[PDB]
């Protein structure tokens, strides 16, 4: 599956994994920390 | 008082009809 | 008529003549390249200016060069 | 009150708008059974709403005549009056991540230029090299100023121009 | 002797109207005759016409 | 149709352009008077509809007759004087046709 | 065969683009056949006489139609509850409800309500009767005829000027500062002091008694004595009724600031002192230069000595006088840049500081004048860069411009275009991001989560000018500062009582919607200059086309090769900038119109809550204020806004027709026109009728110009119908 | 007649739970407009168990289609003169697809 891992390392597959990662990071943040308009403490 | 009933058909129906004619005849003239 | 000039960066690979849809271009003997030949534009009265010649020139900053000039009934490509 | 403004914990249009939103949620809630699944989500929306108003009034945001929080985007009026978390703290919390990505991509380009053919590792990204540059790019402003002090950040007039 | 750069040396283009101006390619052959543009340079950078090679003169050519 | 086109005046070479313009004028006059007299701006008046529908039709014939002489000075029957005779015959024939449309009301 | 008398190559064109290019490169005198530089300058001089005569004929026509079909004498008596009249309507296509709908303003026939502001400008300069306006129309018709005689006679060979006369830049810049600007402003102060001031006080000063009526009761003795303060002793009171002598006042050169309390306009006394002061300063600046008398300064010596060393500007300004004087496109570019900026200045300062009596009560006049001069300024500012792009192709010489600022500009052109690209990309990213953010917050019912950045930097400027609404108390809103204290008798208290009035346009109070829209304006300005500067600097060449200067300014392309070269010329980069220019001026006039509509209605909070998000721009300004516009005609009837209801659709029709020339390009249409040529040449009895010009489709550059022309005309006509109807319907 | 058809529910994160409107029937979601509920009444569904089982059947049939394309390209792919039997394709598609399919829907 070395060719399958080179397919997993192509541009749109990395794009759709990394954008789901950076989407579902910010989404879990806005679940556990609702409505951040201002930098609080 | 008769000026808008006379100058407006001349300027829009008569003098452009000269301009649709005399400025068109000048286009296709054969150069000597 | 259009202005079709060529330049001494010609490598003589005669691709502008094959690309020409109007037989404006032709290959002339010359001694500035390995192919011993350079193009020419003897028939620029028939040129339309469609620039297929300089889609086919391989030399960087094209050796053939069409300059769009006055338009006759042959430069406009009219059957009428 | 910096520029004709007022604290949101002081203004009454802010509290009136809170009561307006809770009134819309209440008249929306009045249709359902008290323990059903829509009513739980509506009361959770009310709880998030009231927590949002409490934490906007707590941080000292400035309301206007409209009853809406404002952002003072000037240091020296944010640092002096305690509004640095509005713009002045996230204007570096952004730029760390911006220069982070701009440094990681820069180093991924420069570390792939000197290969057999670079373009194949730009459509097919070398993932161990990418994750190595992802982790070790954490100190990017440090490495950026150490690269600027060389002159290895810029390139000289070896660059490509037209006809100056 | 063999005028021009050698068979595979890196080179820099000084033709200002070229696509590869101030840009580095490999000489692949230098024609040893009275040709105006003897130095043949191949690039990795292709131009807008998709061509990676071009002829250049001797004054439009400088090593490294 | 090669037989039918040998009848209408624009193809009859052996007849004068004056009579050609006259027959074209009277054959277009009561035609073009129709849309002005049946459905123009002043239709629902049984005094002025047949008057305005003829006066505007005669004005449109005058426009077409000036426009023919404009074409004749542009292009040069196929002569500078034959098309002028055609234009004058069309003016007389088209105004006669509009008047004939006002007759047969 | 004959019609391009200037172009023998266009004269040999058998097609129908002979006509279209005979109309279009007729005033490109440099590309004419047989043109020399002397005949160039002579035709430009005659052309400038023709433009001056048309401007004077146009103004005389305005005066004559106001004097004849207008109610100026009736408007003088009541300038608040009487609408002005432009000209009467004679439209035979009208029906009886249309005749009865356009009769207003106290007239008898159908009339048009003028929004050009000319009654307010003429009433404050002394016009009171129609007989004062017929004399003005006859005078400007005579002056227009004089300029037509002048443009005819300076083409005659006994009166044709030399080549060297036009290149006297020294004498021209002397005379057009001293005489054309200083003496003209001094004469306008002479009109203000002698005529406009006593007519504002209610005393008739015409051509019969101006040698017998003193402007000041002790006149010309304080000027010769030295006590000029005697010309400012008794100004007009705060109970002054304009045009009468009820609490009149006797000063002629006062210095007050603020507004007249009745007319809400600038005082005529300090407008007189304004034009007198800048007349004196223009005369002093116009005796600066050395023409033919030994003293002064020379243009050949000042330029090539301002060069900073150590690689600051390179060789500095060395070699510009060889290129400013020899190039006309450089002079036209600088002239258009200056005129297009001071036209924006006229627009910005005629709404906030209205100079004319009973202006800024006529709201439709104010909206029309602002939007008018802002689009005039946008077109003139994009043409400044257009002729700056024509300069680099036709006029620029690198061997004449070795190392100056004009060559260093082309040297780092990539840095200029890349930094304009960065600024435009930043401004668009974050302006659209904050607007879409506020729209998503308004949609989810949470207005409190909006990014509402307060405009701190401009509220600080308002508070430094004396607006005590924000509490920054810096210079003029602080009662203890020195700039406050050292002007309390000179010019400050009227200005402070005029800013702190919340019902004029003098430094409007501003909030986060004005932050967002000033950054939208900055986006538009930086992107329009990105397109224009990129067209001016790549006008000579690029890596896609290193010999773009060999093809000229306007050309279609360089074909499909090298990837494709659509819109590669500098003309085609002016072209794409006109769209972003109309965008920018549309943003500034949307913002002006909506902030003033909410000001005039009273509810500035209705703007402040809605201008923060683009749905509020769509439904509270475009949807809301276009009700009485689109109800100009309906199946129930029609009213006086129906001519703006029609034009609003008419502008919608031209605009879309522009897209036909914009989206569809030539070659579809040539293939369609060839089938039409077949159908005409095979139709029986239509074979007799044959063309003289062979029908071809419109050329590529022509398709650009026609689509841009329809785009701009539909844009202007739509917004003019919307602006005039939206303001004058409810007001 | 008084309950709006809804078949899409959003997750309550960034305030988008306002899109879960009061469609009726003790339910919050997005009011659909694709007409599936009227299909399902016209088919006689009457239970979400039948919808769940025909959804499982649709997943099974989607796997059958993906396996079929894999099979008829990679494992046993038809020759050219198989495709050029357009008479057999029309007889089978008028008969089996259109005819037997509407006979089965008649059943
Ligand atoms: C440029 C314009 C712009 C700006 C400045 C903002 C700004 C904001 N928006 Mg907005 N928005 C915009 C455009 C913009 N938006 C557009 C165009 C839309 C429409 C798509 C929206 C739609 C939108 C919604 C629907 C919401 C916002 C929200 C917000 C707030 C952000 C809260 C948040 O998520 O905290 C994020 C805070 C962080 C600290 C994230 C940093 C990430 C981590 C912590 C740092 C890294 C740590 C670690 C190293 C990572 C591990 C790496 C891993 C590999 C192991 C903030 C006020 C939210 C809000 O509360 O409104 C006020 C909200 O609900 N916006
Ligand atoms: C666009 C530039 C700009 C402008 C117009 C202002 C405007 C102002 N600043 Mg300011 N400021 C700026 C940039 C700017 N600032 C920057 C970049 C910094 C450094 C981070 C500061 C730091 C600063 C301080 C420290 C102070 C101001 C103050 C002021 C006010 C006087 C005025 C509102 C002063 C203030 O509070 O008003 C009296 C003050 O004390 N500013
Ligand atoms: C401000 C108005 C103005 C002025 C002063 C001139 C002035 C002139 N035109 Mg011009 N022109 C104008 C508007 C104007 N034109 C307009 C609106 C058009 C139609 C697009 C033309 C079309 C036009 C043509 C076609 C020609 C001129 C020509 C001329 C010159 C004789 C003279 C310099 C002639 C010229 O330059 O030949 C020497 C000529 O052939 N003009
Ligand atoms: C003192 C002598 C004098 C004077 C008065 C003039 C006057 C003029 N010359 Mg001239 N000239 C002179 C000497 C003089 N010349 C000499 C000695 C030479 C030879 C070196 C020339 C060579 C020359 C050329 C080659 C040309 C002129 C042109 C012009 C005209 C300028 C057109 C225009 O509108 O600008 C005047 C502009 C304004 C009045 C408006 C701007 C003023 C301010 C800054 C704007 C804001 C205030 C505004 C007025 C408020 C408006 C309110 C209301 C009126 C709407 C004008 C008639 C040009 C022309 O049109 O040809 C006839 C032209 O092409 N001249
Ligand atoms: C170019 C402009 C101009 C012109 C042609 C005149 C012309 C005249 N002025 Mg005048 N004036 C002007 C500008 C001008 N003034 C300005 C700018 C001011 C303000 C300082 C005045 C203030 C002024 C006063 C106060 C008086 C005149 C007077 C006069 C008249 C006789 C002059 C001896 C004469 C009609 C005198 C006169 O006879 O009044 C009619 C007189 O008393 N003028
Ligand atoms: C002082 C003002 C001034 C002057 C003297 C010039 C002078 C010149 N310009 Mg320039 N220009 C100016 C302002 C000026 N421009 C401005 C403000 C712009 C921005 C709009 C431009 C944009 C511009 C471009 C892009 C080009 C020129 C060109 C030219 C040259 C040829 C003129 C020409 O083609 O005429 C003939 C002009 C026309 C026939 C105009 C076409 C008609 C327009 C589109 C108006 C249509 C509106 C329509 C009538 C509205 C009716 C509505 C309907 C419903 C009733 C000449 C040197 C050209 C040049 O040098 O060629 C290389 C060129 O390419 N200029
Ligand atoms: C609404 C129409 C519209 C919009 C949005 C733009 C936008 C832009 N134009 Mg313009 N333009 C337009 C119409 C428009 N134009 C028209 C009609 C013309 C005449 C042909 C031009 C001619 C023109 C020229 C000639 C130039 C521009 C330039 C620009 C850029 C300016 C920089 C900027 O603001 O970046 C901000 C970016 C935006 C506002 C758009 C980005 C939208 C979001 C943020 C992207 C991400 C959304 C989302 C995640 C994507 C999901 C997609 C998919 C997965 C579903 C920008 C891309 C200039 C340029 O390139 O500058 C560098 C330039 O030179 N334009
Ligand atoms: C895991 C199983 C598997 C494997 C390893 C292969 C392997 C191969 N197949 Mg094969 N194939 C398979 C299953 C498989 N196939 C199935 C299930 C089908 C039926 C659909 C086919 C149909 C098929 C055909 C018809 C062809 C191949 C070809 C190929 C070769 C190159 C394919 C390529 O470049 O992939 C990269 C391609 C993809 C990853 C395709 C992705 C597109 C998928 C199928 C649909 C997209 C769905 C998505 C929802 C749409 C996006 C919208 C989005 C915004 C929501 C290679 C030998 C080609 C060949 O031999 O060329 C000579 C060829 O022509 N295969
Ligand atoms: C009675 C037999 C029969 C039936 C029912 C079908 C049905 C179909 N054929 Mg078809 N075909 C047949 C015989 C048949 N064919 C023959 C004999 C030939 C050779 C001449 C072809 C050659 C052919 C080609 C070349 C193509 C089709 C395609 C299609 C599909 C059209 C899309 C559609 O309407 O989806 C309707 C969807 C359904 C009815 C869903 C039910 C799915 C059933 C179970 C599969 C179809 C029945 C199948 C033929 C039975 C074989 C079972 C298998 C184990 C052997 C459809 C599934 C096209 C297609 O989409 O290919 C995938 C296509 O490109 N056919
Ligand atoms: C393309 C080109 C061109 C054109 C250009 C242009 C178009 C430009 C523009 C320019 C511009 C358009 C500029 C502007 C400027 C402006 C400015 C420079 C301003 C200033 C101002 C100031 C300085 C102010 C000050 C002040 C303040 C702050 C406030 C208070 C008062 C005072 C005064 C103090 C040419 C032709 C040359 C050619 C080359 C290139
Ligand atoms: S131009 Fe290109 S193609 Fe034409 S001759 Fe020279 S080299 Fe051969």
């Amino acid at each position: 599956m070395k060719d399958f891992t080179t397919y997993l390392s192509t541009a749109p597959v990395i794009a759709t994994i990394w954008f789901t990662f950076t989407a579902g990071l910010l989404i879990e943040i806005n679940r556990y920390f609702p409505d951040p308009l201002v930098f609080s403490f | 008082s008769w000026a808008p009933s006379v100058f407006v058909p001349l300027t829009g129906l008569v003098l452009p009809a000269i301009a649709m004619a005399t400025l068109f005849v000048y286009i296709e003239k054969e150069a000597p | 008529a259009h202005i079709v000039k060529i330049y001494d960066t010609c490598i003589g690979c005669t691709q502008c003549v094959r690309a020409c849809p109007l037989d404006v271009l032709e290959m002339v003997p010359w001694d500035g390249c390995k192919a011993s030949q350079m193009a020419s534009a003897p028939r620029t009265e028939d040129c339309v200016g469609c620039k297929r010649c300089e889609t086919a020139c391989p030399t960087d900053f094209l050796s053939v060069r069409v300059y769009l000039g006055s338009e006759s009934t042959r430069s406009m490509g009219l059957s009428y | 009150d910096i520029a004709g403004l007022t604290p949101c914990s002081e203004s009454k249009a802010y509290a009136k708008l809170e009561k307006k939103e809770l009134k819309t949620l209440e008249k929306r809630l009045k249709q359902y059974e008290a323990d059903s699944a829509p009513a739980v989500a509506l009361k959770a929306t009310m709880e998030r709403t009231k927590a949002r108003f409490a934490n906007y009034a707590k941080a000292g945001l400035l309301c206007g005549n409209d009853g809406l929080p404002h952002l003072i985007a000037d240091p020296g009026l944010a640092l002096k009056y305690g509004h640095a978390g509005e713009v002045f703290i996230p204007t570096f919390g952004f730029l760390y991540v911006a220069g982070y990505i701009g440094y990681v991509g820069r180093q991924y380009l420069i570390a792939v230029k000197g290969e057999a053919k670079p373009t194949d590792k730009e459509i097919i990204i070398d993932v161990p090299l990418a994750t190595k540059l992802a982790w070790q790019g954490a100190g990017w402003p440090l490495a950026a100023v150490q690269e600027l002090q060389r002159g290895t950040l810029l390139e000289k007039e070896e660059n490509i121009t037209v006809s100056p | 002797k063999e005028v021009g750069p050698k068979r595979g040396s890196l080179v820099k283009i000084l033709r200002p109207e070229s696509y590869w101006f101030n840009q580095v390619g490999k000489v692949v052959s230098v024609d040893q005759s009275g040709v105006r543009y003897p130095v043949v340079v191949r690039f990795e950078n292709q131009n807008y016409a998709g061509v990676t090679t071009n002829n250049y003169a001797l004054d439009e050519v400088v090593a490294a | 149709v090669a037989t039918y086109l040998s009848n209408l005046p624009a193809y009859r070479t052996g007849v004068a352009p004056v009579l050609r313009g006259v027959e074209i004028g009277l054959a277009h006059g009561f035609l073009l008077a129709g849309p002005f007299i049946k459905l123009g701006p002043l239709r629902n008046v049984p005094e002025t509809a047949e008057i305005a529908g003829s006066l505007s039709a005669a004005g449109l014939v005058l426009i077409l007759a000036l426009c023919l002489s404009i074409y004749g000075s542009a292009q040069f029957l196929f002569s500078a004087d034959g098309w002028s005779e055609f234009a004058a015959g069309f003016l007389v024939g088209g105004e006669a046709g509009v008047a004939w449309a006002y007759v047969c009301t | 065969k004959l019609f391009p008398k200037f172009s023998q190559g266009l004269a040999q064109d058998p097609t129908t683009r002979r006509i279209w290019y005979g109309l279009a490169m007729a005033h490109d005198f440099e590309s004419h056949d047989g043109m020399t530089e002397e005949n160039l300058y002579q035709k430009i001089f005659a052309s400038h006489f023709g433009q001056l005569s048309i401007i004077f004929l146009w103004t005389s026509g305005n005066l004559f139609h106001v004097a004849w079909q207008g109610n100026f004498e009736q408007w003088v008596t009541d300038p608040v509850h009487i609408r002005p009249i432009a000209h009467a309507i004679w439209d035979p296509h009208f029906g009886q409800p249309a005749v009865e709908a356009f009769t207003r303003g106290g007239a008898s026939g159908p009339v048009n309500i003028s929004t050009s502001g000319v009654y307010q400008w003429w009433y404050t300069i002394g016009m009171r009767t129609n007989q004062d306006l017929y004399v003005g129309s006859v005078f400007l018709a005579l002056v227009s005829a004089i300029f037509l005689f002048a443009g005819w006679l300076h083409l005659q060979p006994n009166f044709q000027p030399s080549l060297s006369w036009f290149k006297d830049a020294e004498s021209r810049l002397n005379h057009h500062l001293s005489g054309l600007f200083g003496v003209s402003s001094l004469a306008w102060t002479g009109h203000l002091v002698h005529v406009a001031i006593p007519e504002s006080r209610g005393q008739h000063v015409g051509w019969d008694n101006f040698l017998s009526v003193l402007p000041h009761p002790q006149g010309l003795t304080p000027f010769f004595t030295g006590n000029w303060a005697a010309y400012a002793q008794s100004p007009d009171t705060a109970s002054h009724v304009f045009g009468t002598a009820q609490g009149s006042g006797q000063a002629i050169l006062t210095f007050l600031g603020g507004f007249h309390p009745q007319t809400q306009s600038l005082w005529l006394t300090d407008m007189a002192h304004h034009h007198l002061a800048i007349a004196v300063i223009f005369i002093v600046a116009g005796h600066m230069y050395r023409t033919n008398f030994g003293i002064g300064h020379r243009m050949q010596a000042i330029l090539e000595a301002h060069t900073p060393p150590s690689g600051s500007l390179g060789a500095g300004h060395k070699g510009l006088f060889d290129t400013v004087n020899n190039s006309l496109h450089f002079q036209l570019g600088l002239a258009l840049a200056s005129v297009g900026t001071i036209t924006s200045l006229v627009a910005q300062h005629m709404y906030s500081l209205p100079p004319y009596a009973f202006q800024a009560i006529d709201f439709t006049t104010q909206a029309a004048l602002y939007t008018h001069h802002q689009y005039i300024a946008g077109f003139i500012m994009c043409g400044a860069f257009a002729h700056g792009a024509i300069f680099f192709i036709r006029d620029y010489d690198p061997e004449q411009n070795k190392g100056n600022v004009l060559a260093r500009m082309l040297d780092h052109k990539e840095a200029l275009i890349s930094h304009l690209s960065w600024v435009s990309l930043f401004l668009g990213f974050h302006t659209l991001g904050l607007y879409v953010h506020n729209d998503v917050m308004q949609a989810f019912g949470t207005p409190e989560k909006q990014i509402l950045i307060e405009p701190v930097f401009a509220q600080w400027i308002q508070a430094a000018h004396g607006k005590a609404l924000y509490g920054f108390d810096f210079l003029l809103s602080s009662k203890t500062s020195a700039a406050f204290a050292n002007g309390q008798s000179l010019w400050l208290p009227g200005w402070l009582d005029a800013i702190n009035n919340n019902q004029n346009s003098l430094f409007l109070t501003i909030g986060p919607g004005d932050f967002l829209v000033h950054h939208a304006i900055a986006l538009g300005l930086h992107t329009t200059t990105l397109i224009l500067v990129k067209g001016a600097l790549d006008a000579r060449g690029s890596k896609l086309m290193p010999d773009k200067k060999d093809f000229g300014y306007s050309f279609p392309c360089d074909g499909p090769g090298r990837g494709g070269t659509c819109d590669i010329s500098a003309y085609d980069a002016f072209y794409l900038a006109v769209f972003w220019m109309l965008n920018t001026i549309g943003w500034v006039t949307f913002y002006w119109h909506w902030k003033h509509l909410t000001l005039w209605q009273g509810n500035v909070a209705q703007f402040d809550e809605s201008s923060t998000y683009l749905m509020g721009w769509l439904r509270d300004y475009l949807w809301l204020n276009s009700s009485q516009l689109i109800n100009g005609y309906n199946p129930f009837g029609m009213n006086s806004l129906s001519v703006w209801a029609w034009t609003f659709l008419f502008g919608h029709l031209i605009y879309a027709t522009g897209f036909m020339f914009l989206i569809s390009w030539r070659g579809y249409w040539q293939e369609l026109i060839e089938t039409l040529v077949w159908a005409h040449e095979k139709t029986p009895l239509a074979n007799l009728v044959y063309w003289k010009d062979k029908p071809v489709a419109l050329s590529i550059v022509q398709a650009r110009l026609v689509g841009l022309a329809h785009f701009s005309v539909g844009y202007i006509f739509t917004y003019a119908a919307f602006l005039i109807a939206s303001t004058s319907g409810r007001f | 007649t008084h309950i709006k058809p809804s078949a899409q529910v959003v997750w309550p994160i960034v305030g988008q739970e306002i899109l879960n409107g009061d469609v009726g029937g003790g339910f919050q979601g997005i009011q659909i407009t694709s007409g599936f509920f009227q299909l399902w009444r016209a088919s006689g569904i009457t239970s979400e168990l039948q919808l769940y089982t025909t959804a499982i059947g649709g997943l099974v049939m989607a796997a059958a289609m993906f396996f079929a394309g894999w099979f008829h390209y990679h494992k046993a792919a038809p020759k050219l003169e198989w495709f050029q039997n357009v008479e057999s394709m029309l007889n089978h598609h008028l008969g089996g697809l259109l005819g037997l399919g509407s006979l089965a829907w008649a059943g």
